[PDB]
C-alpha cells in the first residue's frame, strides 16, 4: 500500500502532451500511458511518465487493446537512459474512472506488484488538484458479498526536484503572483478551503439525492461513513467550548496586541529617523 | 592464413579500442 | 543566407525535459535530441527531447547512438510524435552556454544531415527559479570568416539577446558558432497544473495549528522579542549619540535589534491571526 | 505486399480434443508454426500478433516481426474457459488501428473452431463494420463442422457484400494435424 504520492510538473506536463497527440492524430476522448517513479519510504515519487498506445471501446467495457510488447520495449530504454526511474504505475486522462481500470491495473501489475494509477484530468479545474491517485485492493466485505477488487484512493499531490520547480517557476514568471505576502496567502488558502468543502458537501448532497429518488441503490458503507461524519460534528454552545474559545481568543489577542504596539513603535523610529535625515538633507542644501 | 591474420588484427583492434576508450577519460582532482 | 532573426520556440515539455536531464546527470555533459519542426526559414519549434543513454563517462558528447535514436523515433511515431530531429541538446553544469570542441564537431555531424540541426546548451547549475540559463546555436563555416563575410544577415533589429556572456566570447562565440534567440510556447492551459502546483488541499486550508504548540510557540517568540527590546533600547540609545561608523559598520558582526524585532512580530501576527481566523470560520461552518 | 496480421487463436475447453493428432492444442500450435513461417517467408516487413480468445480475451504478442516470440508465448498456453469471439475480433481491429506500420494491410486470422454462441444478428454487424474499416479477415473453423459452420459462411459472406473477397472462410473436418489442409487452402495459396 501506499499512503501518499507525488506526481511532478513533468508528468503532468507529458499528460496533458500525451492527450494533446492523441487528440490530433484522432478522437479517442482519453489517453493511456506508463508511469515511472522512485520509492521512497512508503511515498510514491513518480518522476516521469511515456505514453503507449491504448485503445478501447465505448460500449462493451471489455474490448480494450494495450500494447504491453511496446510498454516493456519502452520501459527498458527509459531504464538504460536512466536507472532509479522504475515501472510505478499508470495514468489515464479520463474525468474519472473506468471500467476497464481494474483489468488494466491488472495488466501494470504484472509488472509492477504494487502499482498506484493516477487519473490527471488535463480538463482544467478550479477547486481541486488534477491528480487522483488509485490503489487496487481486495474489498472483503462484511455482509458476506463476494470479494472484489477495487480501487482504493491515496493522497496525491503535485511536487517537484529542484530543476523541475526552476523550470515551472520560470514558465509561471509573469503568471504566479508572489506579492502577495503571507498573511494574504494563508487566508487565501483559507478561503480555497472552504470552497473545497463545500464542494464536497454538494457532491455527497447530490449523492444523497440519486439514492433518495431512486437512480442509485444504498450503499451501506456510504451510509454507515455519512451518519459516522454527521455524529463526528462538534457542538460549538456547550459553555464550556465557549469559555476555552474565548480563554484561547483572548491569549492570541494578547499576543497581537504586543506585536502590533511593537510595530507601531518601530515605524515611529523609521519616521522620526526619515524626518531626521530630511532637516539634515534640507539644511545642508541651503548651506 | 586469413583466418590468424585477422584474429590478431582484432585482438590489436580491441587493445586499441581500449585504449581509445581510456583516452577519452580525464583525471579527478 | 540565414537571417539574424531565427528563433527557436523551446515547448514547456522539452524545457522541462532538459532541466530534468541536466539535474540528473551532473557533472556529465548529458545529451539528448531535440524533436521539432523547421515551420519557416526563420522559425524553429522544438515541440519535444528525448535523452540518450549517456553510456560510461559523459564528460564529453558521446556520439549519438543511432539504434536508440532510430527506435526512439519509430515509437514515438507510433504513439504520436510523427516529428523530425531538429537538434541536439546538451548539459554544461555550471559552465555557462558555450561549446566545446567536441559539441563542435557534433554539431557539424547534425548539421551535414541537416543543415538547420540546432545545438542547444542549458546550464542546470546556474538556473534560478525564474531564469533559466539555456541558448541555443549554430556554427560558423572558418571558409566564409576567413573569405571576409558575415554568416548571419541582419534583416531585423532581433540581435540584442542579452549583450553575450563574456564566457561564450571566450570559449567562441561570434567566432565559431552563433547563438540564436530563444522564445517559449505559452499555453494556458499547461500553466494551470504548473500554477497547481505549490496548491494545499483544503485540509490544510481549513487545519488549525496544535494549540499547545502554538502557545509555546508564542511565549517562545514574545521571550525573544523581549531580549530583542532590551536590545533595541540599548541600540537606539547610542545610535544619535555617534554616527561616523552608525552607515554601515555599527551592524555587521552584530545583531539588529529593531530588524529581528520586526521579523518577530511579523510572524507571530501573521500565526495568531490566521489561526484566530481558521477557529473561528471552523466554528461556523462544522456546527 | 506490406501486411500486418494477427492470429486470434481459440483456446476454450474443448482444446484438449484429441481429433486432430495429438491434440487440438498441438495441432493448434503447428497451424500457427505454419502460417507465421509462411508470413515471414512473405515480404520481411510483415508483422504478425497474436490474440487468445477465452473468458479473458487477452493478447498475448501484439506486431512484432520476430517468431520466436509468438512461438514461445503460444506454447506458454492452456485450454481453459469458453470463447466469446465478438471482443477477440473487435480487441483485434482495435490492435489493427493501433500498428506502427499504417501502410501494412490490416489482417485477421482466427482459428475458431468451437461452439460460437453469438447472435448472427451481432455476428453480421461486426462483420460490416469490419468490412466498411477495411479489414479482411480469413477464419479457420475445425471441429464442429455443423454447429457454427453456417454462422461463419454468413459472416465471411457479408465481409464479402458483392466483391469484397478479402474475406474468406475455411473448413476442415477432422483427420491428422491441421497442417496439409493450411498449406493447400486457398489463404495461404495465395501468399
Amino acid at each position: 500500500a501506499v499512503q501518499k504520492v507525488v506526481v511532478h510538473p513533468l508528468v503532468l506536463l507529458s499528460v496533458v502532451d500525451h492527450f494533446n497527440r492523441i487528440g490530433k492524430v484522432g478522437n479517442q476522448k482519453r489517453v493511456v500511458g506508463v508511469l515511472l517513479g522512485s520509492w521512497q519510504k512508503k511515498v510514491l515519487d513518480v518522476s516521469n511518465s511515456f505514453a503507449v498506445p491504448f485503445d478501447e471501446d465505448d460500449k462493451d467495457d471489455s474490448v480494450w487493446f494495450l500494447d504491453h510488447d511496446y510498454l516493456e520495449n519502452m520501459y527498458g530504454m527509459f531504464k538504460k537512459v536512466n536507472a532509479r526511474e522504475r515501472i510505478v504505475g499508470w495514468y489515464h486522462t479520463g474525468p474519472k474512472l473506468h471500467k476497464n481500470d481494474i483489468a488494466i491495473n491488472e495488466l501494470m501489475k504484472r509488472y509492477c506488484p504494487n502499482s498506484v494509477l493516477v487519473i490527471i484530468d488535463v480538463k482544467p479545474k478550479d477547486l481541486g488538484l488534477p491528480t487522483e491517485a488509485y490503489i487496487s485492493v481486495e474489498e472483503v466485505h462484511d455482509d458476506g458479498t463476494p470479494t472484489s477488487k477495487t480501487f482504493e484512493h491515496v493522497t496525491s499531490e503535485i511536487g517537484a526536484e529542484e530543476a523541475e520547480e526552476v523550470g515551472v517557476e520560470h514558465l509561471l514568471r509573469d503568471i504566479k503572483d508572489t506579492t502577495v505576502g503571507t498573511l494574504s496567502q494563508r487566508i487565501t488558502n483559507q478561503v480555497h478551503g472552504l470552497k473545497g468543502l463545500n464542494s464536497k458537501l454538494l457532491d455527497i448532497r447530490s449523492y444523497l439525492e440519486k439514492v433518495a429518488t431512486g437512480k442509485l441503490p444504498i450503499n451501506h458503507q456510504i451510509i454507515y461513513q455519512l451518519q459516522d461524519v454527521f455524529n463526528l460534528l462538534p457542538d460549538v454552545s456547550l459553555q464550556e467550548f465557549v469559555k476555552a474559545f474565548y480563554l484561547k481568543t483572548n491569549d492570541q489577542m494578547v499576543v497581537v496586541y504586543l506585536a502590533s504596539l511593537i510595530r507601531s513603535v518601530v515605524a515611529l523610529h523609521n519616521l522620526i529617523n526619515n524626518k531626521i535625515a530630511n532637516r539634515d538633507a534640507e539644511k545642508k542644501e541651503g548651506q | 592464413e586469413l583466418r590468424e591474420q585477422l584474429k590478431e588484427l582484432t585482438k590489436q583492434y580491441e587493445k586499441s579500442e581500449n585504449d581509445l576508450k581510456a583516452l577519452q577519460s580525464v583525471g579527478q582532482i | 543566407a540565414v537571417d539574424t532573426a531565427e528563433q527557436v520556440y523551446i515547448s514547456s515539455l522539452a524545457l522541462l525535459k532538459m532541466l530534468k536531464h541536466g539535474r540528473a546527470g551532473v557533472p556529465m555533459e548529458v545529451m539528448g535530441l531535440m524533436l521539432g519542426e523547421f515551420v519557416d526559414d526563420y522559425t524553429v519549434r522544438v515541440i519535444d527531447v528525448f535523452a540518450m543513454p549517456q553510456s560510461g563517462t559523459g564528460v564529453s558528447v558521446e556520439a549519438v547512438d543511432p539504434v536508440f535514436q532510430a527506435k526512439m523515433l519509430d515509437m514515438l511515431k507510433q504513439t504520436g510524435r510523427p516529428e523530425m530531429v531538429v537538434g541536439w541538446y546538451h548539459s554544461h553544469p555550471g559552465f555557462g552556454c558555450w561549446l566545446s570542441g567536441v559539441d563542435i564537431n557534433t554539431q557539424q555531424s547534425f548539421e551535414a544531415l541537416s543543415e538547420r540541426a540546432v545545438a542547444v546548451v542549458v546550464d542546470p547549475i546556474q538556473s534560478v527559479k525564474g531564469k533559466v540559463v539555456i541558448d541555443a546555436f549554430r556554427l560558423i563555416n572558418a571558409n566564409m570568416m576567413v573569405l571576409g563575410h558575415e554568416p548571419r544577415q541582419t534583416t531585423s533589429n532581433l540581435g540584442h539577446l542579452n549583450k553575450p556572456s563574456i564566457q561564450a566570447l571566450i570559449h567562441g562565440l561570434n567566432r565559431h558558432y552563433y547563438s540564436i534567440t530563444i522564445n517559449y510556447r505559452k499555453n494556458e492551459l499547461e500553466q494551470k497544473m504548473l500554477l497547481n502546483l505549490h496548491k494545499k488541499s483544503w485540509m490544510e486550508g481549513l487545519t488549525l495549528q496544535d494549540y499547545s504548540e502554538h502557545c509555546k510557540h508564542n511565549e517562545s517568540v514574545v521571550k525573544e522579542m523581549l531580549e530583542l527590546a532590551k536590545n533595541y533600547n540599548k541600540a537606539v540609545e547610542e545610535e544619535d549619540k555617534m554616527t561616523p561608523e552608525q552607515l554601515a559598520i555599527k551592524n555587521v558582526g552584530k545583531q539588529d535589534p529593531k530588524r529581528h524585532l520586526e521579523e518577530h512580530v511579523d510572524v507571530l501576527m501573521t500565526s495568531n491571526i490566521v489561526q484566530c481566523l481558521a477557529a473561528m470560520l471552523d466554528t461556523v461552518v462544522f456546527k | 505486399v506490406l501486411e500486418s496480421t494477427m492470429v486470434c487463436v481459440d483456446n476454450s475447453e474443448y482444446m484438449r480434443n484429441g481429433d486432430f493428432l495429438p491434440t487440438r492444442l498441438q495441432a493448434q500450435q503447428d497451424a500457427v508454426n505454419i502460417v507465421c513461417h509462411s508470413k515471414t517467408r512473405s515480404n520481411p516487413e510483415n508483422n504478425v500478433g497474436l490474440i487468445t480468445l477465452a473468458n479473458d480475451c487477452e493478447v498475448l504478442t501484439t506486431l512484432t516481426p520476430d517468431t520466436g516470440r509468438i512461438l514461445s508465448k503460444l506454447h506458454t498456453v492452456q485450454p481453459k474457459g469458453k470463447i466469446t469471439f465478438c471482443t477477440g475480433i473487435r480487441v483485434a481491429h482495435l490492435a489493427l488501428k493501433h500498428r506502427q506500420g499504417k501502410n501494412h494491410k490490416m489482417r485477421i486470422i482466427a482459428f475458431v473452431g468451437s461452439p460460437v454462441e453469438d447472435n448472427e444478428k451481432d455476428l453480421v454487424k461486426l462483420a460490416k463494420r469490419l468490412k466498411k474499416e477495411k479489414v479482411n479477415v480469413d477464419i479457420i473453423n475445425f471441429g464442429e463442422e455443423e454447429v457454427n459452420t453456417e454462422k461463419l459462411t454468413a459472416f465471411v459472406n457479408t465481409l464479402n457484400g458483392k466483391d469484397g473477397t478479402g474475406s474468406h472462410l475455411v473448413t476442415v473436418p477432422p483427420g491428422p494435424s491441421l497442417a496439409d489442409a493450411l498449406i493447400s487452402s486457398p489463404i495461404l495459396a495465395g501468399e
